[PDB]
């Protein structure tokens, strides 16, 4: 609807500061059944 | 009605709630009036006497 | 202290982006506690 709007990404902050800890959370959850 | 009657159509609004919208333009938030309604009522009632 | 208070629930915006994580966090322990 609005004219002049441009296409760009927005670095939403809450996910990657979580994903800095979700990466080791995802590593720990899936590798628990590995051995 | 508050201040609206001086701009356009007059909208009704409860007076114990107009005041919490008149503290907010000073610098003190509106979470102070409700917590002190009775004391401010007596201070206003005694001041006009 | 306040008079005229009305009972209601408030939709917490800090929940659902991590409740969706909590949707998949509890899913990540379904496989963890399976064996
Ligand atoms: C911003 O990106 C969207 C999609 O990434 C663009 O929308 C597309 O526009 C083309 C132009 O013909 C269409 O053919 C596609 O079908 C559209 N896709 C979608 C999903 O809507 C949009 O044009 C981009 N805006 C700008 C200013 O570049
Ligand atoms: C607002 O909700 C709270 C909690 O849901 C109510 O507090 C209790 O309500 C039950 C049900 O009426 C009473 O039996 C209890 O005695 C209440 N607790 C206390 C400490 O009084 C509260 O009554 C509700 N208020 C309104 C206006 O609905």
């Amino acid at each position: 609807v609005v004219i002049g709007i441009v296409n760009n990404t927005v670095y939403d902050p809450l996910q990657p500061e979580l994903d800095s800890f979700k990466e080791e959370l995802d590593k720990y959850f899936k590798n628990h059944t590995s051995p | 009605s508050g201040w609206t009657f001086g701009a356009g159509p007059a909208l009704q609004i409860p007076f114990p709630m107009q005041m919490a919208y008149r503290f907010n333009g000073i610098g003190v938030t509106q979470n102070v009036l409700y917590e002190n309604q009775k004391l401010i009522a007596n201070q206003f009632n005694s001041a006009i006497g």
